[PDB]
């Protein structure tokens, strides 16, 4: 009742409260935001990387046995 | 300021508060997966 | 209510905006989700 | 009064308007990370099915130089 109605000073409180925390929670996203960005690049090269040394390990592969078959 | 105002304001600014508090909890839940994205080339 | 009104007034308007800079945030980190997706295919 | 100052009805207004845009963020956000997880376990997958195709190759190179080691000598 009495108790649980905020006053105006106790309201503008709150007010401040929230806004930072907010603040918190947009600032901690942008930074999300860039990992995820450098997460993505990360991923993305690594990924390159691989499929790289895969058709490397084909070709590899693959010039073994034209060549054990080549003699005779 | 009146009563039913503050009463009406009171009432939001708790709601404001407590959802709030379940957004910083999403945002935990968000920033602890990010945290597994770095593992996922390592082995 | 000068001061308080005032100032309620202020504290609404900057908590409104802010909440509009995160909306920002979240709806670049669901663009960067979907470009997942895409790295998968 | 001040065009610039709210009068209790605009506040209360304000108020209902931030409440309605919190509730959207929350269950956007909800619905960011299930995006989260499905992201990561989607990753996940095709990472390790990188790994084990990478690791065919390279075991099958691995088999092909012995013989031409040991066929060869």
């Amino acid at each position: 009742p009495n108790l649980d109605t905020f006053t105006p000073e106790e309201l503008l409180q709150q007010m401040k409260e929230l806004l930072t925390k907010n603040h918190q929670l947009k600032e901690a996203m942008k930074l999300n935001n860039q990992a995820m960005k450098g997460r993505f690049e990360e991923l993305s090269a690594w990924t390159e990387k691989q499929k790289e040394e895969r058709q490397f390990f084909e070709i590899q592969s693959k010039e073994a046995k034209e060549r054990l078959m080549a003699l005779s | 300021p009146s009563s039913n105002t503050l009463v009406e304001m009171t009432l939001g600014m708790k709601k404001l508060k407590e959802e709030m508090e379940g957004v910083v909890k999403e945002l935990a839940e968000n920033n602890h997966i990010l945290e597994r994205f770095g593992s996922l080339t390592m082995d």
